[PDB]
């Protein structure tokens, strides 16, 4: 889900939403996917 | 309700398959595919 | 630029595999068109390309039958030896302008191929029985 | 670079039956040869042609004729820029599909619009193949459906046609694809010169050989069929597909012309470049927005 | 002309069967028949009749009870035998398993009919 | 021109013809492709190897979809005594894989589903049964060995 | 970047192990279907191949043979070797363009090889014969 | 077998086995208007890009 | 057809033994039996007869008890008793020990048969 872009709140604290809004849910930045993307375009190359 | 394969090919007459298109057009749901309005938003 | 292409060929391999994909099915259907009674066929292809259909074989995918579309280094790394091994026959003799002119006209790997067999055989077969011809020549004279 | 050929994959690797096809061609053709050339007029020139076919092999004439076939095609519809839209729409999406279909008795290939088609019946595939049944809802003009369905349009129909008010004067043309079942028997015989166990497939009408030790089984087994509604008076081509993208030891493996990809990750929904790209342009529109109301202030 | 034949998708695509209707009987037609081939030159056939591979089922021609049975036909006279065998391959004659099907159904007729001729033939010198 | 050959080469030949082939028919890179993304994602990469339709298949196997059990602490998939793979498959899928076992009964039962995805909970079991063998001890008739 | 490649060939190398496994694995199971009476594996084998399976030891792994699925510099050097050494032979003619072809068109290490070896024999037989055929000419011009 | 495409007017030869369909197909047609009284080239497009 | 055969996964995959079913007896069929091959030519066989490695288990012969004992059958008939031996190698045509198994009870039953037989010879001449 991660790299699908979907960020659980119950992942990284106590959750004392499900709404899908910024006001008390997170946002993710997907900054894992290149880091992958590079080895899988190489894997491909070799 | 759309109606059923388990036939011969006798039995499969004219108004069975005007049958199949009608419950087509009386119709999205996938498992790997976005709704139709992500796509639009994206385009 | 190469670490950066690397983030997106992943990419270009679904790509690329969705067009090999693409390209099979459309080979599919124009077999299947091929029994339509349709003339354009007798225009693009040759004639055992258009008898190949009268075999009872043609109803089935091609990749049964041990053929694919395929892009990939070997097919390139095939064409290019093929290509320079017909250049390097050009010369010494052994392979005709016609013969290159057909080779460079082919499209087909297996088509090239069997062009350089031929001339190969016919050049080898012309040389052997003028060395024949030569030595009897020389028999007949001191007969 | 886009060099896409049909190769054999063995190309050293030729079997009898392969040489039993090919000495059929070479019968056929010298069957052709003598029936059209003229008392020797050209026989020898048939005969010069076609003696350099004897050192070809079936494998080598087959990918010969695809390799025509894709080579005239690819040249004549320009693949490569369809294939270039089907990359953008794949990247806007991770979707990306082609249909294969025979208009006017040539093959065709288009690009699908991912909006435009409702794929059922899959098991978390990635590919469009998989699919069971698909449904291609579109606009098409007057003259695309009589382009493409002259020779089964009734009068009835094309008088439909007319009469449509065309207040655009579009039809909807609505295509559903679906794997039926079909019936077929797995028939057991005997080869009589040796007495060697062979199989073969069958329809369901195929009487069964009693005395000649023919045993049969009944399989259901996949059939592709395909119908079009136009407007809504017009049902056209409700039949099996013509097309029925066969394998040779599998009578159930069928498909439709639709072939195509999802670019996911693990039977997920495929989460795209421009999805993962629009979190910052709708972030940049804001900030670009705060940028403005100060520059007119 | 729907005879033995699928044209749909701008194609002509057929099963083999060879429908030939709209001549006529082989005396009403001033030619006696419609004359499809030159081979006997005279290849004559009239409305009713059917050809599968250079065989021609006869529609003249009607079925015994005994090879009613046997080989299991269901029309009236061998052509319409040979109209019901083939109605599967017409919707998919790019099938295999429909060629293979009428093959065998063809071969079956054929041989049905071959029998019944003899056997009108012995019966009438008889 | 086979006289020169050897029993090794001749089964060297038939399985690079194999897998030459079938490289190129599947574009088995690809889903090595994905398995190396799946690995780093998770750690764990496994594919499965079948006959369906009478020809050799290698699919990918998703991580998420495979319960290895009874293994020994091994890195290794192919040490576990017993797996179980569940996954949803479409009717056409199980009727181009089961097509001559499938019993009639079975495809009424595919028919009268109420399909409300109208796909089919596909479960399959592998598990090391144990058989007896015996072995048995004989002597060459013409050498005493 | 290569001190960087160091980092993650690691989990390239259990790949490249993965993918060596998975390729026996179908190799083993492409073999059990070979007698499942499947009339494909006649169009993408030779004639030995698909009589390869009428021997009883067929039922074993193949690496239990001494063939191992192998993607190692030892492979890829040993191809690059053979390639070279072919392209050498073609010059000095001793070695056909139509064999040249089959070398390019092989993917066995040992069938290039054999085809290799098959034409030195040749080519030296013919050479051989040759010699003693003027020589004989010559004594018997003297005779 | 042999298959042809005529025109409407074309008649049928009958005792020779010629059985017919009648298909409605698409022609390009065109027309040009000059000013609002001329009337020029009404006909069906002499290239007809078949 | 499951007499002897494993179709599954898409595959037709046999033990080598030919469970010869649905001819019928030698009598009853017009053709004398299924003739499954040439070779004497006729070689002719009924609906209970198997055969393995080209040689036939026949089913109208019994097996006496002294022969049951000694090499230690289970059906009533030869063919019976073949069918019986083959039963663990059809779930398994491709296990090398099953294939052996088959083998050596092949020609343990074969080994019967033809003692039997020349024991019914010797006392028919008698
Ligand atoms: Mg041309
Ligand atoms: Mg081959």
């Amino acid at each position: 889900d991660l790299l699908n872009g979907r960020l659980h709140m119950s992942d990284l604290e106590l959750v004392l939403i499900k709404a899908a809004y910024i006001p008390d849910r997170l946002q993710h930045y997907p900054i894992m996917n290149s880091k992958l993307n590079v080895l899988r375009g190489e894997e491909s190359k070799r | 309700n759309f109606p059923r394969q388990m036939l011969p090919f006798s039995k499969k007459t004219k108004q069975w398959r005007k049958d199949c298109l009608l419950w087509a057009n009386q119709k999205n749901y996938s498992l790997v595919r976005k709704s139709v309005i992500h796509k639009k938003i994206n385009y | 630029t190469l670490q950066s292409s690397h983030i997106t060929e992943w990419l270009f391999t679904i790509h690329d595999d969705v067009k090999k994909r693409a390209l099979e099915c459309f080979l599919e259907t124009a077999k299947v068109a091929l029994k339509g009674r349709n003339k354009k066929f007798q225009y693009i292809l040759s004639d055992t390309s258009t008898r190949v259909m009268e075999i009872d074989g043609d109803e089935f995918a091609e990749a049964d039958y041990g053929l694919v579309v395929d892009n990939s280094n070997g097919t390139q790394e095939l064409q290019q030896k093929l290509d320079t091994l017909a250049q390097a026959a050009l010369q010494t003799q052994t392979l005709s302008f016609s013969t290159i002119t057909k080779l460079y006209t082919s499209s087909s790997l297996a088509e090239k191929q069997r062009l350089i067999e031929k001339d190969e055989k016919q050049i080898r077969e012309r040389q052997a029985q003028a060395q024949k011809e030569q030595l009897e020549a020389q028999q007949q004279i001191a007969a | 670079v886009f060099d896409f050929k049909v190769v054999v994959t063995n190309p050293n690797a030729i079997s009898e039956i392969e040489d039993n096809k090919k000495n059929e061609l070479l019968q056929r053709l010298q069957e052709m040869i003598t029936d059209t050339s003229i008392s020797e007029d050209e026989y020898n020139i048939k005969l010069e042609k076609l003696n350099d076919y004897y050192t070809y092999e079936w494998q080598d004439i087959r990918e010969v004729r695809a390799n025509e076939l894709l080579n005239h095609y690819i040249k004549e519809y320009d693949i490569p820029l369809i294939f270039n839209n089907g990359f953008m729409d794949a990247m806007t999406c991770g979707e990306e599909i082609y249909q294969c279909d025979i208009v006017g008795g040539e093959p065709v290939i288009e690009r699908v619009n991912p909006l435009k088609i409702r794929i059922f019946k899959s098991g978390y595939s990635n590919k469009v193949e998989d699919a069971d049944m698909i449904i291609l809802e579109d606009y098409w003009s007057p003259g695309r459906v009589i382009d493409t369905y002259y020779d089964v349009l009734s009068p009835k129909d094309i008088k439909y046609i007319e009469t449509m008010p065309d207040y655009a004067g579009n039809l909807r043309v609505l295509r559903l694809y679906w794997k039926s079942k079909r019936k077929i028997l797995k028939v057991k015989s005997y080869d009589p010169e040796t007495g060697e166990e062979e199989w073969n497939f069958y329809p369901e009408n195929y009487v069964v050989n009693k005395e000649a030790g023919e045993e049969v089984q009944s399989f259901w087994v996949n059939e592709a069929w395909e119908g079009t509604m136009i407007g809504n008076e017009i049902f056209v081509n409700m039949r099996p597909r013509l097309i029925q993208y066969n394998r040779l030891n599998n009578p159930s493996r069928c498909h439709f012309g639709i072939v195509g990809s999802i670019y996911n990750l693990n039977d997920s929904r495929p989460f795209s470049l421009v999805d993962m790209m629009k979190p910052y342009n709708y972030l940049y529109d804001a900030i670009h927005d705060r940028l403005n109301k100060a520059i007119a202030s | 002309a729907f005879g033995g034949w699928l044209n749909t998708q701008g194609g002509d695509f057929t099963n083999g069967v060879t429908f030939i209707n709209e001549g006529g009987s082989h005396e009403e037609n001033p030619y006696q028949g419609i004359q499809i081939g030159v081979d006997g030159a005279p290849n004559l056939v009239e409305q009713g009749e059917v050809v599968y591979d250079d065989y021609v089922f006869s529609d003249r021609m009607e079925i015994p009870d005994d090879i009613r049975k046997e080989y299991k036909l269901r029309g009236k006279t061998f052509a319409k035998a040979a109209k019901s065998a083939q109605r599967e391959s017409e919707e998919r004659p790019n099938d295999p398993l429909s060629t293979k099907g009428l093959q065998a159904a063809m071969e079956r007729i054929a041989t049905a009919q071959e029998e019944a001729r003899q056997r009108k033939e012995a019966h009438r010198e008889g």
